């Protein structure tokens, strides 16, 4: 068959992911970080507000300042954009 | 030739191969008997699986 | 149906019965039992035959020095298969704050 190479990087959506678990998070961290990853555009730019991913999470124990803080370590990811 | 974490196929998953965009090297059959004769299965499970 | 018969066959086994080319290409086709058996099947590079990650391609030189104990490893091939060893102990030393 043809060669069938199947090897790319995942618009750095895979490096940002690795990276964020690549940096000490709980499980709980971990979770959040990558629901907040997952909210991520080809811009760089969040779809959905931070209403709306506290929204999502469906937990009275999530507040938005933890949801902030969260946002903002995840602001500061590996790559530039990650605004 | 060296690598240390690059890229893998979409079919099975395998890292590219002979130097192909930063590529590895393949293990023998051989290779594995030799490691049996050494019977290092702890090793072999690291092989098949880290 | 013949016609179909004898698809689903090529489909299953095409070098037992019939001959399938592909465009320009008279070699026949590789069938749903062809990437099972042969040289270049599933169980072919089952046999470890994997690739490989940490490895590679490097040439031999007399070691007059170097004890048995010892092996002599060049420093450009260094720094890469290590490298996570590398992050992990620069984040231990508080060398790299991030990765």
């Amino acid at each position: 068959l043809p060669v069938y190479q199947g090897e790319t990087t995942q618009t750095l959506q895979d490096y940002l992911m690795w990276q964020v678990e690549l940096t000490p998070f709980t499980d709980t961290d971990r979770a959040i970080a990558t629901s907040i990853v997952d909210a991520v555009d080809d811009t760089g730019y969040l779809t959905i507000q931070i209403e709306d991913i506290v929204d999502s999470i469906g937990d009275d124990e999530i507040g938005l300042e933890e949801v902030e803080a969260v946002l903002k370590r995840i602001q500061r990811f590996d790559p530039v954009g990650v605004a | 030739h060296a690598r240390s974490t690059g890229s893998y196929s979409l079919v099975t998953q395998q890292p590219l191969g002979g130097k192909a965009q930063f590529g590895g090297q393949r293990f023998g059959e051989m290779e594995v008997w030799a490691l049996e004769a050494y019977g290092a299965a702890y090793t072999l499970q690291e092989m098949l699986t880290v | 149906k013949r016609m179909l018969q004898e698809a689903v066959d090529a489909l299953l086994d095409n070098g037992r019965r019939g001959r399938a080319i592909t465009g320009s290409n008279k070699r026949p086709l590789k069938s749903l039992a062809d990437m099972i058996k042969g040289k270049q099947g599933r169980f072919r590079q089952n046999l470890l035959g994997k690739r490989v990650d940490y490895s590679g391609r490097s040439v031999i030189t007399v070691g007059p020095y170097l004890r048995l104990h010892q092996c002599g490893l060049p420093k450009k091939m260094a720094l890469e298969l290590f490298k996570p060893f590398i992050y992990g102990k620069l984040e231990l030393r508080g060398l790299a704050t991030t990765i």
